[PDB]
C-alpha cells in the first residue's frame, strides 16, 4: 500500500462517510408512490398538498407553479391554432397568419425562461379572440387540448402579469408537464414525505412496479366523478386491483383517495350510477355512491390482515389531504413496529 | 480551475508568516493539497500535504513543527502557518492540488506561488545532468535516477515529472511513470524501471525550454531532483 | 393500421432474404472459439495466486 | 447422587443459557437484516445474559452443588460482584427493550427521525451504568465459608428496588400503555364480521405477547426479590427453606435462561435468521 | 397483409429448420465438461444502501461502476475495493449504468426516462452530468457507449435508441420491440447489436443501417438479460421463465438451451466468460449461476447473495465476475 493507495484508501473513506450521510438522510424519507389512473387528480393532489401548507395562500408554493400555468397558457393557444389545420378552418381575419408564427417564434423563449412577454400577450390576445380559432376551441372534442386552456385564455392579461401571483383555483387545474418520474418531498408535522409519482411511464408495469417495494404506502387517487366520464372507473378498479394485489406490496398499505367528491355530488344528481355499475341496486344520492365506490375499490383488497386501505374523500380546500397522508402513514409505521413487536 | 498564494514578503529571521491560497474552479474539497517551495535558485522541495478532508498531514522533516498546514473546505483555502522562519525558509511556496484516486494525476495543478523572502531515509532522486543544449525540433532525453525503486509492487512508478518554465509555475507532464498529463502534447513521453527514469521529448519546441522536474510520490517525504534545464 | 401491417410485412420480408450457415458450422466456430481461448480464460482455469490481481 | 442430579440440571441449565446467549448475538452479528436498534436491544440482552451464564453460573452452580462456597473470599466478593452487575443489566435491558417498543408504537415520528444505534448504545449504557450502581456499593462501603450479599437494610431497600422493583414498574407501566396503545389502534382498524373476528385476534394476540413479556419477567424474578426485600428484614421470624431459596434463585437464573425465547426465538425475524443459517 | 406475414414468419421457420442438421449439444457431446467452477468471493464491495440494479466493468478490467436505487453511482476499484467515485444521481430510480470504453464517462438511466452521461475526468475534481439523453417515453432498462460521443440505449418505450452525446439527439431510433425492451449487448466491434425485450424477442439491430437484421423468438417469457459471445457470432438471453438460450446470428437460430428443471426464478442477468466457454447468469433465487455454455449443464454457482442478483459482468481480462443484487452488495468472485 503505497503513499497514494493510502490517500486513495483515505478517499475511498470519506465517499463510505459520505454515502452513510446520505443514506441515513434518505432513510427518514419517508416514499409514498401516487399511483392513480389517468384523470384521477394525482397531480392536483400533490399540487393541493404543497399549496395549502399552513393558510390557503401559502403564496411562496404558488411561486413556483407560476411557470406551468404560462405554459399551459402558451401551450392553450398552440393547442387551439393547429387544431385549425386539421379541423380545415380558416381565420377569420388573416392577419392572424403572421401572429400565429410569432406565437411559435416566442413559444421556445417563453417556455424556457418561465415569462409571458408582452409581445405574447398581443399575439395570445389576437390569436385567441379570433372567430376561426372560436370555433376550433368549441371543436375540442377531434383536437389535444386540456381543460384548463378554457380559464386561463379568458384572463391572459392576469397571466401575463409582471407580479402575477397564481390563484389555487389557477394551479390547481394546471397539468403538471408530463415527466418519467416526478418526486415530491413534504414536511408535515416532523415527518419527510416523498411522493413519488411516476409520470408518464410508457411502459409495463411488472418491469418498473418492484423498484417501489419498499415504499411506506401507496397513495391511489380515484376520481368518483370519473363514473360516467371510456370506462374511467373500470380503468381505476383494475388498476387497483392490480396495485393492492401485487406481489411486491403485500405488506404495504394503500391509502386510497377518492378524488373530486363534489363534482361526483352534481353528476350522480343528473346522471344514474347505475350505468358503471350495473348491478349498484342502490340510492342515487351522495354519502350513498360515494360509499359504494369506497366499497369496490376496498373490496378489490385480497390478502387483508397484512396490508390495510386508508380510504379518504379529498377536499382541496384542507390540509386533510396531507393531515390525512400523515395519519396514514402515522398509522402504517405504528402498525409495523407492533407486527414485529408481535402485538398484533 | 486556479490557486492563488498569498502572504510572503520580507519576514525577520524567526518571525512567524502564514501563507494563504484561495482554489477557483475546482472541488477544492476533495483535492489533497500540498505546499511545494522552490529556493530562489534551487530545485523543488516539497513543504506539506493536507489530505481531503484534513485527516492526514504530512511535514517536510526540515520544517516539522515550525510549519502547520491546515485548508478551509468552506472558504476554499490552504493555509500554511510559518513559525520560527529561519533564513533556510526563504523559497517560492507553490500550492499544489492533488487528487488520489485510481487513475487520478495529482500534482496536476500548481498555484501562481508567493515568494517568501528572510533577513539573515528519504528517497534521494538524483537527475545530476543540468542545462541539456538542445535545439528545436530535436528529440532530447532527460534522465532521473532514484535512490530506491519507485516501482512498487502494485504495478505503480511513482515518478513524476514537471516542466518549470521560466517564469512560469510548475506543469504536471507525466504524472506517474508514463503517463501524459492532460494538456500536455503527446510527444513529451515518460520511461523508466526500478531506479532509472528518462523523459523522451520527441520534437521539442520554444515552450518546452525550462526545468524539468523528477519527484517521487512512492513515499512522504516528496524528494524531486535538481530539475535538468533545457536551454535554446 | 395498414401501414404497420404493411410495415411488418416489408421487416419479415427482409428478414428472410438474409443468408443462414448450418447449425453444424455454427456450433463448431462457436467451439473453436472456445478451444481456441480456453488456456486465456481465468474462470475455466484458475489461475495461480500470484497471477491473480484478486488475491 | 444428590450431587450428580443437582450438577447435571444445572449444568445442563447452564449450557442451554449459554447456548441459546450466543446464538442470538451470533445470528444477530451474522446476518445483516438483524442490524436493528430493537435487536440490537435484544442481543445486547443475550451478551449480557451469557455474562450471567458464563460469569455467575457456574460459580453459583458450584456454589449451589457443593452447599458451600469452596471458592476464596476474594473469588466471593467477585462472584457477588458480577452476580448482581449482570442480573440487573439483564433486568434493566428488559426495561431498555420494553422503553423502545413503547417509543415504537407511541412515537412513529421519533420512530423514524430520531431513533439511530446510538439509542441503542446509550440504553444499554444505562443498563450497565445501573448494574454497576448496585453492585458497587458494598464492594466499598456497605459491608465463613459461604458467598452471601450484604444484608444492609439500606442496602437491601436500594438494592432490590433499584434492580427489580423500579424495573417492575417501569415494564408494567410501559407495557400497560403499549396494551393500551395497540389495542387503540387495533380499534381504528359479512366485512364487519371478518373486521371484528380479526379486531379480536389481534387483541387475543397482544395480550398473549404482553402475557408473556411480563409473566416471564415476574415469575422468574419477583420470586427472589420478594425474599431478597423481606429476609433481611426477618431477622429470627422468618427462615427460608434450603430447597425453596434454591428454587428462587434458579427461577431468577432462568430469566437470563429465558430472555432470548421471549425476545428473540419467538421474534419471527430471528426465526428466519436462524433458518436461513 | 396479415395472411402474407404469417406466411413470411412460416417461411422464416422452415428455413431455419432447414439449416438445423444437429443439435449444439450432439456437436459438443464429447467435450471434455469443465469441471467445478469454485470461483470465490474475492472482494465485497460494500458501500451501497438500497438494491443495487446494474454494474458494468471498465475496459481496464478494475474499475466498475455500479448504480443503485440509493440514489448513487460509484465507481470501484476492485482490486482494492476503493471506492473511485460516488455519483448523486438526480433520479434514484436508476435501472441501467454504462461504463465507457474509455473510463471517461459513466452512463445511467431508469425510470427518469433519461440517458445520464457523466464526465469522470473532469479539470474539476468532480463528476459531472455530460448530457441528460431525452427523448425515451418509457424508463431506460439498458444503455451500451459505443464510444465518447455514441450510447445506445434500450427503453421500455420498446424502442432501442442510438444518440449523439454531443449533439443529445437520437441519431437512430430502433423499432419494431413491441414489448419493454430490457437489455442490450453491443457486439463486440460494435457495428451491430443485440436487445431483449419483454416481447420474448431478440433483434439484432445494425447501428449504422437502423434497422432490425434478425429477430430471434424462443423465450416463453420477458426477456431481462442478453449478451453477445466473445466473437460477436452469438449471443445468449436471459428471460423470466427462468431459462437461458444461445441463439446464433448466422445460423439464426437457438443452438442451446440454459435451464434446470429446480430453477423457476426468472434470469436477472447473463454474461459470458473471456473464451466464452462459461454463461455465468444472474437469477432472482438469489445465486448466480455458472452454464458451460457449449454443453449445458452447471458447472458451478456463485451462491453469496442474501437477495436478488440484479446485474453482473466478467472482466474484459476474464479474470473476475462481479454480482450486483437487491441486498446491496457487490461481490467479485474469481
Ligand atoms: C419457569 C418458566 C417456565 C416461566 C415461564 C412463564 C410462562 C410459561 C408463563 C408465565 C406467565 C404466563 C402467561 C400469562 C398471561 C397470558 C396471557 C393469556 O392471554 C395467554 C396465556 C399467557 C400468555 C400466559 C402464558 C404462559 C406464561 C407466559
Ligand atoms: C426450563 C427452565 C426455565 C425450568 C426451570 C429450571 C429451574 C427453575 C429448576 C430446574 C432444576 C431445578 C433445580 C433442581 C435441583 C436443585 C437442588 C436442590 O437441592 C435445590 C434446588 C435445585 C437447585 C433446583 C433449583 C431450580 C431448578 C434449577
Ligand atoms: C437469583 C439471583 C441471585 N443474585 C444474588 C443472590 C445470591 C441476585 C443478583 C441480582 C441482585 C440485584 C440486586 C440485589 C440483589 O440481592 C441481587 C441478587
Amino acid at each position: 500500500v503505497s503513499a497514494e493507495d493510502k490517500a486513495a484508501a483515505e478517499r475511498s473513506k470519506m465517499i463510505d462517510k459520505n454515502l452513510r450521510e446520505d443514506g441515513e438522510k434518505q432513510r427518514r424519507e419517508i416514499k409514498l408512490l401516487l399511483l392513480g389512473t389517468s384523470n384521477s387528480g394525482k397531480n392536483t393532489i400533490v399540487k393541493q398538498m404543497k399549496i395549502i401548507h399552513s393558510g390557503g395562500f401559502n403564496l411562496e408554493a404558488c411561486k413556483e407553479y407560476k411557470p406551468l400555468i404560462i405554459y399551459n397558457a402558451i401551450d392553450s393557444l398552440t393547442r387551439i391554432i393547429r387544431a385549425l389545420a386539421a379541423l380545415r378552418i380558416d381565420f377569420h381575419n388573416p392577419d392572424r397568419a403572421y401572429d400565429a408564427v410569432q406565437l411559435f417564434a416566442l413559444t421556445g423563449p417563453a417556455e424556457s425562461k418561465g415569462e409571458i412577454t408582452p409581445e405574447l400577450l398581443g399575439v395570445m390576445r389576437r390569436l385567441w379572440a379570433d372567430p376561426g380559432a372560436q370555433a376550433c376551441f368549441s371543436r375540442s372534442s377531434e383536437y389535444h387540448l386540456e381543460d384548463n386552456a378554457a380559464y386561463y385564455l379568458n384572463d391572459l392579461e392576469r397571466i401575463a402579469a409582471a407580479d402575477y401571483i397564481p390563484t389555487v383555483e389557477d394551479i390547481l387545474r394546471s397539468r403538471d408537464m408530463t415527466t418519467g418520474i416526478v418526486e415530491n418531498k413534504f414536511t408535515f408535522k416532523e415527518l419527510t414525505f416523498k411522493m413519488v409519482d411516476v409520470g408518464a411511464q410508457r411502459s409495463e408495469r411488472k418491469k418498473w412496479i418492484h423498484c417501489f417495494e419498499g415504499v411506506t404506502a401507496i397513495i391511489f387517487c380515484v376520481e368518483l366523478s370519473g363514473y360516467d366520464l371510456t370506462s374511467r372507473m373500470a380503468a381505476s378498479l383494475k388498476l387497483f386491483d392490480s396495485i393492492c394485489n401485487n406481489k411486491w406490496f403485500i405488506d404495504t398499505s394503500l391509502i386510497l383517495f377518492l378524488n373530486k367528491k363534489d363534482l361526483l355530488a352534481e353528476k350522480i344528481r343528473r346522471i344514474p350510477l347505475t350505468i358503471c355499475f350495473p348491478e349498484y341496486k342502490g340510492q342515487n344520492t351522495y354519502e350513498e355512491a360515494a360509499v359504494y365506490i369506497q366499497r369496490q375499490f376496498e373490496d378489490l383488497n385480497r390478502n387483508k390482515e397484512t396490508k390495510e386501505i386508508y380510504s379518504h374523500f379529498t377536499c382541496s380546500t384542507d390540509t386533510s389531504n396531507i393531515q390525512f397522508v400523515f395519519d396514514a402513514v402515522t398509522d402504517v409505521i405504528i402498525q409495523n413496529n407492533l407486527k414485529y413487536i408481535g402485538l398484533c | 480551475v486556479q490557486l492563488v498564494e498569498s502572504g510572503g514578503g520580507l519576514v525577520q529571521p524567526g518571525g512567524s508568516r502564514k501563507l494563504s491560497c484561495s482554489a477557483s474552479g475546482f472541488a477544492f474539497s476533495s483535492f489533497g493539497m500540498h505546499w511545494v517551495r522552490q529556493a530562489p535558485e534551487k530545485g523543488l522541495e516539497w513543504v506539506a500535504y493536507i489530505s481531503s478532508g484534513s485527516g492526514t498531514i504530512y511535514y517536510a522533516d526540515t520544517v516539522k513543527g515550525r510549519f502547520t498546514i491546515s485548508r478551509d473546505d468552506p472558504k476554499n483555502t490552504l493555509f500554511l502557518q510559518m513559525t520560527s522562519l529561519r533564513s533556510e525558509d526563504t523559497a517560492m511556496y507553490y500550492c499544489v492540488r492533488s487528487i488520489y484516486y485510481y487513475g487520478s494525476s495529482p500534482f496536476d495543478f500548481w498555484g501562481q506561488g508567493t515568494t517568501l523572502t528572510v533577513s539573515s531515509s528519504d528517497i534521494v532522486m538524483t537527475q545530476a545532468t543540468s542545462s541539456v543544449p538542445v535545439t528545436p525540433g530535436e528529440s532530447v532525453s532527460i534522465s532521473c535516477r532514484s535512490s530506491k525503486s519507485l516501482l512498487h509492487s502494485n504495478g505503480n512508478t511513482y515518478l513524476y515529472w514537471f516542466l518549470q518554465r521560466p517564469g512560469q509555475s510548475p506543469q504536471l507532464l507525466i504524472y506517474r511513470m508514463s503517463n501524459l498529463a492532460s494538456g500536455v502534447p503527446d510527444r513529451f513521453s515518460g520511461s523508466g524501471s526500478g531506479t532509472a527514469f528518462t523523459l523522451t521529448i520527441s520534437r521539442l519546441e520554444a515552450e518546452d525550454v525550462g526545468v524539468y522536474y523528477c519527484m517521487q510520490h512512492l513515499e512522504y517525504p516528496l524528494t524531486f531532483g535538481a530539475g535538468t534545464k533545457l536551454e535554446l | 393500421s395498414i401501414a404497420q401491417a404493411r410495415k411488418l410485412v416489408e421487416q419479415l420480408k427482409m428478414e428472410a432474404n438474409i443468408d443462414r450457415i448450418k447449425v453444424s458450422k455454427a456450433a463448431a466456430d462457436l467451439m473453436a472459439y472456445c478451444e481456441a481461448h480456453a488456456k486465456e480464460d481465468p474462470l475455466l482455469t484458475p489461475v495461480p495466486a500470484s497471477e491473480n490481481p484478486f488475491r | 447422587s444428590y450431587q450428580v442430579i443437582t450438577s447435571l440440571l444445572l449444568g445442563t441449565l447452564i449450557f442451554c443459557a449459554v447456548l441459546g446467549n450466543a446464538c442470538v448475538v451470533a445470528a444477530i452479528a451474522l446476518e445483516r437484516s438483524l442490524q436493528n436498534v430493537a435487536n440490537y436491544l435484544i442481543g445486547s440482552l443475550a451478551v449480557t445474559d451469557l455474562m450471567v451464564s458464563v460469569l455467575v453460573l457456574p460459580m453459583a452452580a458450584l456454589y449451589q452443588v457443593l452447599n458451600k462456597w469452596t471458592l476464596g473470599q476474594v473469588t466471593c466478593d467477585l462472584f457477588i460482584a458480577l452476580d448482581v452487575l449482570c442480573c440487573t443489566s439483564s433486568i434493566w435491558h428488559l426495561c431498555a427493550i420494553a422503553l423502545d417498543r413503547y417509543w415504537a408504537i407511541t412515537d412513529p415520528i421519533d420512530y423514524v427521525n430520531k431513533r439511530t444505534p446510538r439509542r441503542a448504545a446509550a440504553l444499554i449504557s444505562l443498563t450497565w451504568l445501573i448494574g454497576f450502581l448496585i453492585s458497587i456499593p458494598p464492594m466499598l462501603g456497605w459491608r465463613p465459608d459461604a458467598c452471601t450479599i450484604s444484608k444492609d437494610h439500606g442496602y437491601t431497600i436500594y438494592s432490590t428496588f433499584g434492580a427489580f422493583y423500579i424495573p417492575l414498574l417501569l415494564m408494567l407501566v410501559l407495557y400497560g400503555r403499549i396494551f393500551r396503545a395497540a389495542r387503540f389502534r387495533i380499534r381504528k382498524t359479512r366485512n364487519a364480521e371478518a373486521k371484528r373476528k380479526m379486531a379480536l385476534a389481534r387483541e387475543r394476540k397482544t395480550v398473549k405477547t404482553l402475557g408473556i413479556i411480563m409473566g416471564t419477567f415476574i415469575l422468574c424474578w419477583l420470586p427472589f426479590f420478594i425474599v431478597a426485600l423481606v429476609l433481611p428484614f426477618c431477622e429470627s421470624s422468618c427462615h427460608m427453606p434450603t430447597l425453596l431459596g434454591a428454587i428462587i434463585n434458579w427461577l431468577g437464573y432462568s430469566n437470563s435462561l429465558l430472555n432470548p425465547v421471549i425476545y428473540a426465538y419467538f421474534n419471527k425475524d430471528f426465526q428466519n435468521a436462524f433458518k436461513k443459517i | 397483409l396479415r395472411q402474407e406475414a404469417e406466411q413470411l414468419k412460416n417461411q422464416i421457420r422452415d428455413a431455419r429448420k432447414a439449416c438445423a442438421d444437429a443439435t449444439l449439444s450432439q456437436i459438443t457431446n464429447n467435450i471434455d465438461p469443465v469441471g467445478r467452477i469454485q470461483m470465490r468471493t474475492r472482494r465485497t464491495l460494500r458501500g451501497h444502501l438500497a438494491k443495487i440494479y446494474a454494474m458494468h466493468w471498465g475496459t481496464d478490467s478494475r474499475l466498475l461502476v455500479s448504480a443503485s436505487q440509493d440514489g448513487k453511482l460509484i465507481i470501484w476499484d476492485s482490486y482494492t475495493t476503493n471506492k473511485v467515485h460516488a455519483i448523486p444521481l438526480r433520479s434514484s430510480w436508476v435501472m441501467t449504468c454504462a461504463y465507457a470504453p474509455s473510463g471517461n464517462y459513466v452512463a445511467c438511466g431508469g425510470l427518469d426516462n433519461i440517458c445520464s452521461i457523466y464526465n469522470l475526468k473532469t479539470r474539476e475534481g468532480n463528476v459531472r452530468v455530460s448530457r441528460e439523453l431525452a427523448g425515451h417515453t418509457g424508463y431506460l432498462s439498458c444503455c451500451r457507449f459505443l464510444d465518447d460521443n455514441q450510447i445506445v440505449t434500450s427503453s421500455g418505450d420498446t424502442t432501442c435508441a442510438l444518440w449523439d452525446i454531443e449533439t443529445g439527439q437520437q441519431t437512430t431510433t430502433f423499432t419494431g420491440h413491441t414489448g419493454d425492451v430490457m437489455s442490450l449487448s453491443l457486439a463486440p466491434d460494435t457495428r451491430l447489436f443485440v436487445s431483449g425485450a419483454c416481447d420474448a424477442s431478440a433483434k439484432l439491430w445494425d447501428v449504422r443501417e437502423g434497422m432490425c437484421r434478425q429477430t430471434f423468438t424462443g423465450h416463453e417469457s420477458d426477456i431481462n438479460a442478453i449478451c453477445f459471445f466473445p466473437n460477436g457470432n452469438a449471443f445468449a438471453t436471459g428471460s423470466d421463465d427462468a431459462t437461458c438460450r444461445l441463439f446464433d446470428l448466422r445460423a439464426d437460430q437457438e443452438l442451446m438451451t440454459y435451464s434446470h428443471d429446480n430453477i423457476i426464478c426468472g434470469i436477472t442477468s447473463v454474461s459470458f466468460s473471456k473464451s466464452g466457454r462459461l454463461l455465468l447468469a444472474g437469477y432472482d433465487d438469489f445465486n448466480c449461476n455458472v452454464w458451460d455454455a457449449l454443453k449445458a449443464d452447471r458447472a458451478g454457482v456463485l451462491a453469496g447473495h442474501d437477495n436478488r442478483v440484479s446485474c453482473l459482468g466478467v472482466t474484459d481480462d476474464g479474470m473476475a465476475v462481479a454480482t450486483g443484487s437487491w441486498d446491496s452488495f457487490l461481490k467479485i468472485w474469481n
